[PDB]
RNA sequence: GGUGCAUGGUUGUCGUCAGCUCGUGUCGUGAGAUGUUGGGUUAAGUCCCGCAACGAGCGCAACCCUUAUCGUUAGUUACA
RNA sequence: GGCGAAGGCGAAAACUUAGGCCAUUACUGACGCUUAGGCUUGAAAGUGUGGGGAGCAAAUAGGAUUAGAUACCCUAGUAGUCCACACCGUAAACGAUAGAUACUAGCUGUCGGGGCGAUCCCCUCGGUAGUGAAGUUAACACAUUAAGUAUCUCGCCUGG
RNA sequence: AUUGGGCGUAAAGCAAGCGCAGGCGGAUUGAAAAGUCUGGUGUUAAAGGCAGCUGCUUAACAGUUGUAUGCAUUGGAAAC
């Protein structure tokens, strides 16, 4: 019905993830079609470290992935025993086509990166949670970072079949006739032996000074 | 209500 | 405090469209001592209108008397033709009520009475019956100040 | 003396034909202008009985509210009386949910404090535009509910002209059982307020020397100078 | 390959519309009403007035980019 | 606004009559009320007996036009419509609101008597409404003229 | 539906009136005590209601004890 949020305020007013650029219809598209499949897989199987995103920079023939991670312990575990496959799949999913030189950062404040709790919330969707705790749960796990307003919908079915239950959520500041709101958004489909479960989470950053052009 | 508590 | 739901009713708006249910929930709270509160809430979430119409109970709660836990006389409530039968029992025979009667009495902190409900026995109408039955209800020394001559009656 | 009946010579009749059978026992019988007298006796006993009372009750610092929401003449003077002395007073209507809850008024004079210390604070550094909206709302909502910012608990007596023109608020009082002066005119119910005064407002002397007199009360209950307690000196004041 | 009343998303849509609501209070014995209601004032639930309404969210106006006026760094392969 | 128990009722002149209120220090001193049944009255329309043909109008018919018509628009037109007598003995005959009895805040109305006194201002005694109090009905609202309170009386009602 | 119903809007007041028998009952005085309750006696069976006890190797079954309203007769009540 509407346009999305994060393809409205992302990309003139909000810093990009994804910032690469290099001569088109030659080997950008390559570039275009791996990215987002690398950044995919991160996700798929990468749960444990909770990983928020990875900002590619892709210029002349090489990457650089910047790795931001809640908890990197994952990753690092014991003596770098993680690392050494980290390093080896993303070889092999990237070839010898360029460079690797992956780096560790801990990022700040991810809570208001709603990518992870679309994470969690598809966890707890592929895990049978009953869905008023898994709410409540999200909305204890905002408050405790002290967050704006947020917004946690589904689509789908409600651990049932043929969809009889109405539902309806607007909460907190979500100002849209400014736009110094700086409110993000994510969406994830988790899959169940039913079908599939539409998580949708807005969050509001909060209004900073100077805003309105892209840092 | 005569006094005050 | 027991905090025992009594009542939960599937209510709904019409629009030209879809329709908008507010499905309510009815409850008490009784600490079986002598004070006893109903709250409704109508919402759209049962856990909210569970947690909604304890709280507004909790702050409703009205006193009433404990004196060996029944009354001490004869009293027939009434509530819109909707009448409940008060007459005191003894000790150790067993409550012969309806469940919501017998709730009623049980968080209320009282004894076996002989009971009956006849009439209209609407939930809501139940909770009007007996608030009638219970409030009448006076203190024999008092009835008897409240005469020219003392009796204890 | 107190209550005394020299200013008593215009101080009968409010309404003609609009009474309530209930509240006859305070008045005298009538004359042909149809106006409700009021038996200067009763209205002397029942004056002294609430002035000791609120004295008594106001020398512990129980809370105390003025409501006067009359045309120009008598909310000017409680205007007035309530700003030389440090007392607590609503000259404008009530719109409910205020004096029910406790918690209704502590964030409502939280927000009047943090606006307040705001403009104390600003001087325009942000646009002209905002600082004179929120100048505006704080005259707006001071205009009525600005002039009690000094209590901490709950009231504990009312002051009303005349309850049926207050209803709401009666109402709002009507929940506690706290008691509540008023000068009932001839169609008020003696059950819903505790303190009966038989007294008139269609002449300025008889309502202008009740409320000066209720303030001199609480002024004296707060440990104050005596202004009016047994003074002769029957103050002129006409309607205008 | 069927399965879009098993579905996620997506779309134009009433509509760029101002309606839709959260809590608290009052009243009803409940469906609920008071805001959402009336006079002004706007594209507008923007506000005022009266006002059992009170605070708050939602859409709104300001925060984005060209244009008019000027200043500024500012130069060809522009001016010449 | 009124009369009469409910129908129903207005140009006038007259004929006999009740009922209706008020006070009644005068009169019997219980003679009171209701009441199965029976009886009386009982709108409008219809039936039979002669005027009747002013109008209206049933039976209709014509035109119009309905994909539509024993109707709709208009016209020619029929017993009846009016008067006197027998057969209506019937209805939202409803105040959708049984009667009678006595009592129960208060404000604004109407008139007759009573007075003050010019009617006019006022109130008393009776018919007569509205606002509005308690109380009650789920509410509507009734609201001392109740759809209130209680008693007597019959009649009715127990899903359609 | 005599405890234990209503008859305006859910079905529930004949169209209304006279209206007999009959029903109800305005205060008080006298009597009968006619109705009423009480007091005495008797009538009220067997089984069986009620409770104590009894043989039922507790238990079904049955038996003892007193006991279920009510009626006749006799002395009253003045409240109805």
């Amino acid at each position: 019905q509407k346009v999305n949020s994060n393809g409205l305020r992302f990309g003139i007013n909000k810093n990009w993830i994804s910032r690469w650029t290099a001569n088109s219809h030659a080997q950008t598209a390559k570039w275009l079609i791996e990215d987002e499949k690398i950044r995919n897989l991160f996700f798929v199987n990468y749960r444990n470290a909770q990983v928020s995103n990875v900002e590619i920079e892709r210029t002349q023939a090489t990457v650089d992935v910047f790795v931001y991670a809640a908890q990197p312990a994952f990753l690092i575990g014991s003596e770098n025993k993680n690392i050494q496959k980290i390093t080896k799949q993303i070889k092999q999913i990237i070839g010898r086509t360029t460079n690797l030189d992956l780096t560790i950062n801990e990022i700040g404040s991810p809570m208001l990166s709603a990518r992870i709790i679309a994470r969690d919330l598809a966890n707890a969707i592929e895990a049978r949670v009953p869905l008023r705790t898994a709410m409540r749960q999200s909305l204890i796990k905002v408050l405790k970072a002290g967050a704006n307003g947020i917004k946690v919908l589904v689509s789908g079915r409600l651990n049932g079949a043929e969809i009889a239950r109405d539902k309806m959520y607007i909460e907190g500041n979500m100002p849209l006739s400014t736009l110094r709101a700086d409110i993000d958004y994510a969406l994830e489909k988790a899959q169940t032996t039913y079908g599939v479960i539409g998580v949708k989470v807005w969050i509001n950053r909060g209004m900073i000074y100077t805003k309105g052009l892209n840092r | 209500m005569g006094n005050f508590d | 405090f027991e905090e025992r739901i009594v009542k939960l009713k599937r209510i709904s708006k019409t629009t030209k469209g879809g329709r908008n249910m507010r499905f309510s929930v009815l409850v008490v709270v009784g600490n079986r001592k002598g004070k006893i509160g109903y709250g409704i809430a109508k919402a759209l979430e049962v856990p909210n209108a569970i947690k909604k119409a304890i709280k507004a109970a909790h702050n409703s709660l009205h006193t009433i008397e404990i004196h060996k836990g029944s009354i001490y006389h004869e009293v027939i409530g009434r509530s819109g033709a909707s009448r409940v039968l008060l007459k005191p029992a003894p000790q150790g025979t067993g409550i012969i009520a309806g469940g919501a009667i017998r709730a009623i009495i049980e968080l209320a902190g009282y004894s076996d009475i002989y009971t009956k409900n006849l009439g209209r026995n609407t939930p809501i109408n139940m909770i009007h019956a007996t608030m009638d039955g219970i409030l009448k209800q006076l203190s024999p020394r008092r009835v008897a100040i409240l005469r020219n001559k003392n009796l204890n009656e | 003396s107190l209550a005394k009946l020299g200013e008593m010579r215009t101080h009968v009749g409010m309404v003609k034909r609009y009474w309530n059978p209930k509240m006859g026992f305070f008045i005298e019988p009538e004359r042909k202008h149809n106006n409700d007298h009021f038996v200067l006796e009763l209205q002397r006993q029942s004056l002294q009985t609430a002035y000791n009372y609120v004295k008594e009750v106001a020398q512990n610092n129980g809370q105390i509210l003025f409501v006067g929401t009359k045309n120009d003449y008598v909310k000017k003077l409680v205007n007035n009386i309530a700003k030389r002395v440090d007392v607590a007073f609503i000259t404008q209507r009530w719109l409910g949910g205020t004096l029910t809850n406790f918690k209704t008024l502590s964030i409502s004079i939280n927000k009047l404090n943090k606006l307040v210390e705001k403009q104390a604070e600003n001087a325009a550094d942000l646009t002209k535009k905002e600082n004179l909206m929120l100048s505006r709302e704080i005259e707006r909502l001071e205009k009525f509910f600005g002039g009690v910012k000094s209590l901490k608990r709950l009231p504990n007596l009312l002051i009303v002209d005349d309850p049926v023109y207050e209803k709401n608020a009666v109402a709002e009082a009507n929940i506690l059982r706290i008691p509540v002066v008023a000068l009932c005119n001839t169609n008020t119910n003696p059950e819903l307020v505790d303190f009966i005064i038989p007294a008139n407002n269609h002449q300025p002397q008889s309502t202008c020397l009740l409320m000066n007199l209720l303030a001199d009360a609480v002024a004296e209950a707060k440990a104050m100078p005596t202004m009016f307690a047994y003074k002769p000196d029957e103050e002129i004041q006409i309607e205008i």
